[PDB]
């Protein structure tokens, strides 16, 4: 009880670190974060988990999962593929000449 | 009674029976359900299925048609033969939908003076452009997979006009900034940092 | 186990001295920029507040808490090991077991770092299967969407005559348009056609 | 007339009931019974001297709390309903997970692989017998955290016939 | 109890910051003095070019069937 | 709250501007010296000094610190290191096959959609169908 007030202060002075927006609006903040997680069932790009003094190498994670290399240039045939099928359509001439 | 159970426990939501029929000792049932959030675009679903008329027990349930907008994305949902994980996963998606284009279009509200902005998809997309910088946040709303509920994927992407920095640790700093402030005021943040003239 | 104590020790005195050389540093820091005088008057008052600080029992007791504190966080070390002894409680454990016979200990840190590695690519590999598996269930639904719909089981065809299909409803058009704007010429019969156009054509 | 519009209503398992205050209503369809479960009711009060909702009558079980959820989103601001059925939707996916857990524990009944059991109110100890060895398992929301052999849940019928055999 | 759990989660949380307003430090000196991605770790354009590919092509709702519901809407009302 | 903060306290409390402030050594310095106004400019100095001594400190505090904790039954955790580390690959291999057949689903749906066909020739007929209604709606 008595260290939670001796740490409040250390709160205040923390709160005056170097931004000038992105840190003067928490003095509702993470609330609101814990209130539109649920209700947008919002988990967003998930950190990786600590690093704890180790790199974060990933080069020995793609070496160490080899599927990911083939799912990679995969994808990227379907999107080179296809992406001229979407250009032969006119989606955005006929959205502009609409709307 | 009925008014308040029809409105305020499902707002934008349009319940409405076709048809009852009776059979001998199964009982019929003919109906459409229009989810009217998205006024410029509502869609709705067609369902007949079946009772005992004492102690009322689905057997079976078919999909009769399904309205254009969302014939696709309703059928890879309602293979679950589960309707509370069918119908509990339309409204919520639904309402993130319009969350989502909600919150877009508080964001064209606050940049469409100083900066350039627009959608580079529907609505999942939106791209600011400024001086020449760019910012991108996807809002990716994906069917359950086959928990059941609709998945929100928020994402940012920044370019300062020539190069594309890495993605980790600019997910990194969309976790801080959605923790700390939330949805809204997380991406003002970072589209001020996108800006940074004087914050 | 003592030893450690003793070491402690020892370097807590070697950080006393080093604080008072520090303190010489000040000294001979301030001189040439402010008077000898000046820098005698102010050691004085160093001496008369600060040099008393640094207690002699104060750091003994400091060093002696540091030892209990390096004593107790070992034995939770210990407790926590060796119930890791016995999916994610596996990488929890692992992310909370610390970093350190000096063959054991380097293949320790050795495999350590390469088990941390593991446990990182878990979830890259399991974030990455989550959308995999989202794309191949709109994939899915759209395969049986086209195949229900024209009922043929021919919709490898389907992609390539779409554009045939999509000029001719678009000259299909054309030729309706030029129709009404040759024939009814209304203001109000246009705003409507136009309208109705431009309803369905992206809203 | 009216009684198929009160089970198009209650096909949902997220219901409110108005009263001169509130009542949501909850149920979850089970798929293999087919059968919804029992109704459990929670009357909420709205305060008169700080405008917000807070609780006054629950059919909840022990096990599930509707106090601590129910401060754990908007900070207790619970004025909207919109947060309201936010909370309705966190205490469904409990009041789901935990269906889930006890269709298991019955679906595993159902198979013959043990005896006859004593399903408790929280499924932690819920105690059953096996042909030589009687063990007792302290077991959290989807997850055992001890298994007290002497003579993820799922998981356990991938070894507990490694056990029978 | 809970205090000491309350501090625990304080000190977490302070390096966190800590270690983000550094971030932001460095980005914001990135940025007014000028970090890349080129592997396939964590890429969202996959999910959004394929929710695109879908709605484009759409054999129920797509763009055919927009047409056709425009151009033969456009005939009954003409015819 | 461990120990190299609790030197940080026992170390920042017997720094100099802790209990002798600027108007402290300013009234002690106030007919014993003539330079009144560079008291502020040696009050900097003295910021900038406790300044780095109190980032060069914690670079021997944590090197004594590894090297205490490196020099911290003993080899039986070895074979439980290697039973979880042949336990997690084989996990990750499910995770491995289970990629594999879906990068070849799509890998196969990529070239069951290809259309090796002629689009531009109907993106010129869909060019001049949009001019043609873009005139006439402009007459409209």
């Amino acid at each position: 009880m008595n260290l939670k007030t001796n740490n409040k202060k250390r709160l205040t002075e923390k709160l005056i670190q170097k931004d000038l927006h992105p840190v003067l609006n928490k003095a509702d903040g993470p609330v609101t974060f814990r209130n539109d997680s649920h209700e947008l069932n919002l988990m967003l790009n998930d950190p990786i988990k600590s690093t704890a003094d180790v790199r974060l190498d990933k080069e020995e994670v793609l070496s160490l999962l080899p599927s990911l290399k083939e799912y990679t240039k995969k994808s990227k045939e379907l999107k080179e593929t296809m992406g001229q099928m979407i250009s032969d359509s006119h989606e955005e001439e006929i959205k502009e000449v609409f709307v | 009674r009925l008014s308040y159970l029809r409105d305020h426990t499902y707002p934008h939501l349009q319940v409405s029976v076709q048809s009852r029929d009776r059979v001998h000792g199964i009982e019929v049932l003919v109906v459409n359900y229009k989810f009217c959030r998205n006024t410029m675009n509502p869609f709705e679903i067609q369902f007949k299925m079946f009772y005992k008329f004492e102690d009322s027990t689905l057997l079976k349930w078919e999909i009769l048609r399904i309205s254009t907008n969302v014939r696709l994305k309703a059928k890879q949902l309602l293979a679950t033969r589960n309707f509370q994980k069918c119908l509990l996963s339309l409204y919520e998606f639904d309402k993130i939908k319009s969350k989502k284009t909600g919150i877009f279009q508080n964001l064209i509200n606050l940049l469409k003076r100083k900066t350039r902005c627009y959608l580079m998809n529907n609505s999942d997309s939106l791209i600011v452009e400024r001086v020449t910088i760019k910012l991108q946040i996807n809002f990716i709303i994906t069917m359950p997979g086959e928990c059941f509920l609709p998945m929100s994927k928020i994402s940012i992407a920044l370019w300062k006009g020539g190069e594309r920095f890495n993605q980790i640790d600019l997910d990194e700093i969309c976790y801080g900034l959605i923790k700390e402030y939330g949805v809204k005021t997380g991406l003002k943040e970072i589209c001020n940092v996108c800006l940074f003239p004087d914050m | 186990m003592t030893d450690t104590y003793n070491s402690i020790s020892n370097f807590i005195e070697n950080e006393l001295t080093a604080l008072l050389s520090s303190d010489d540093y000040l000294m001979d820091d301030l001189a040439g920029e402010l008077p000898n005088e000046v820098c005698r008057l102010l050691k004085a008052q160093v001496i008369e507040k600060r040099k008393d600080a640094m207690s002699r029992g104060k750091q003994d007791l400091l060093s002696k808490e540091i030892y209990d504190n390096e004593s107790e966080l070992r034995a939770s070390q210990s407790q926590q090991i060796m119930e890791l002894v016995g999916i994610e409680r596996l990488i929890e454990d692992v992310l909370k077991l610390p970093q350190m016979d000096l063959k054991v200990l380097s293949e320790y840190s050795n495999l350590r770092k390469d088990l941390i590695l593991k446990c990182q690519a878990l979830q890259i590999g399991e974030s990455k299967l989550s959308d995999i598996l989202s794309q191949t269930n709109s994939i899915n639904s759209l395969t049986t969407s086209i195949k229900e719909a024209s009922e043929d089981d021919d919709i490898s065809e389907y992609f390539a005559t779409y554009n045939g299909k999509l000029v001719v409803a678009l000259e299909e058009m054309k030729l309706l348009l030029e129709e009404a704007v040759k024939t009814f010429g209304n203001s109000p019969e246009k705003r409507e056609k136009i309208k109705k156009i431009l309803s369905e054509l992206k809203k | 007339d009216y009684i198929v519009l009160e089970n198009v209503y209650r096909m949902f398992g997220i219901t409110f009931f108005p009263l001169v205050m509130l009542g949501i209503r909850l149920e979850v369809f089970s798929e293999r019974t087919s059968q919804f479960e029992k109704p459990h009711y929670v009357l909420l009060k709205k305060r008169i001297k700080s405008n917000s909702w807070f609780l006054f009558k629950h059919t909840i079980p022990s096990f599930i709390d509707v106090q601590g959820i129910f401060d754990d989103t908007n900070g207790g601001l619970v004025i909207s309903h919109d947060d309201a059925y936010l909370f309705a939707k966190r205490v469904f996916l409990q009041l789901v997970e935990v269906q889930k857990r006890r269709q298991i524990f019955k679906d595993l009944e159902a198979k013959k692989i043990i005896h006859d059991l004593d399903l408790d109110l929280e499924s932690s100890m819920v105690s059953f017998f096996v042909k030589d060895i009687k063990v007792e398992l302290f077991v959290k929301q989807n997850e055992i955290v001890s298994c007290s052999i002497l003579d993820s849940l799922d998981d356990l019928e991938l070894k507990l016939n490694h056990s029978f055999a | 109890g809970k205090d000491w759990h309350d501090l625990q989660n304080e000190q977490a949380k302070l390096n966190d910051k800590v270690k983000l307003n550094k971030r932001l430090n460095d980005l914001t000196s990135t940025l007014l003095g000028k970090d890349s991605e080129d592997d396939s770790i964590r890429d969202d354009s996959n999910i959004l070019d394929i929710a695109h590919f879908v709605d484009l092509m759409d054999p129920y709702n797509g763009l055919l069937k927009k047409i056709n519901k425009i151009n033969e809407n456009l005939s009954n009302e003409l015819q | 709250m461990n120990s190299e903060q609790l030197l940080h306290n026992y170390v920042s409390d017997s720094l100099l501007t802790t209990l002798i402030s600027f108007q402290e050594f300013k009234q002690q310095l106030q007919s014993y010296t003539s330079d009144e106004q560079q008291l502020q400019h040696w009050y900097e100095l003295l910021q900038a000094r406790d300044a780095r001594v109190t980032s060069e400190l914690e670079a021997r505090i944590k090197q004594f610190f590894i090297t205490l904790r490196s020099r911290l039954s003993l080899e039986t955790l070895i074979d439980a290191l290697y039973k979880i580390n042949d336990l997690l690959q084989q996990r990750l291999q499910i995770l491995d096959d289970a990629i594999q057949e879906k990068t070849s689903e799509l890998a196969e749906f990529e070239n069951m959609v290809r259309s090796p066909s002629a689009g531009d020739n109907a993106i010129p007929g869909l060019l001049q169908i949009i001019q043609s209604y873009i005139n006439l709606l402009e007459e409209n």
